[PDB]
């Protein structure tokens, strides 16, 4: 079988640094969506191959209910 | 010996009150950008280079 796949995977000298990219990229055009209903300051964002994270500070304390709605 | 007549009161309390325990939940506080963070002299801290 040949499948048509337009698309990425590892095998490459640029999957790394390129994935790395555009999850960060995907990640700052995501996060700029949250604040159409929250208030917070992006410390810090952080990018690894299979996983990523960004942490993100508030006015105030945190609640259960806004660590769901900002999940959703 | 039981009187009920003068063993009756009239009780007064508030009506429909609303007690709250914490105090500061409600409010929300947020720094300065802390480069231009200043002291008690009005004179800004961390500008000596």
């Amino acid at each position: 079988k040949k499948i048509q796949y337009g698309a990425v995977a590892s095998g490459e000298k640029q999957t790394k640094a390129a994935n790395s990219i555009a999850n960060l990229a995907l990640i700052k055009t995501v996060l700029s969506r949250i604040s159409n209903k929250y208030s917070f300051a992006t410390k810090i964002i952080r990018v690894d191959g299979d996983d990523n994270y960004a942490v993100l500070q508030f006015n105030t304390e945190v609640t259960k209910q806004m660590v769901q709605d900002v999940s959703n | 010996q039981f009187d009920f007549r003068a063993s009756m009161h009239m009780l007064t309390s508030n009506l429909t009150f609303t007690v709250y325990s914490d105090l500061l939940a409600f409010v929300s506080a947020d720094t300065v950008e802390p480069i231009n963070a200043v002291a008690f002299d009005n004179m800004r801290i961390m500008n000596e280079l």
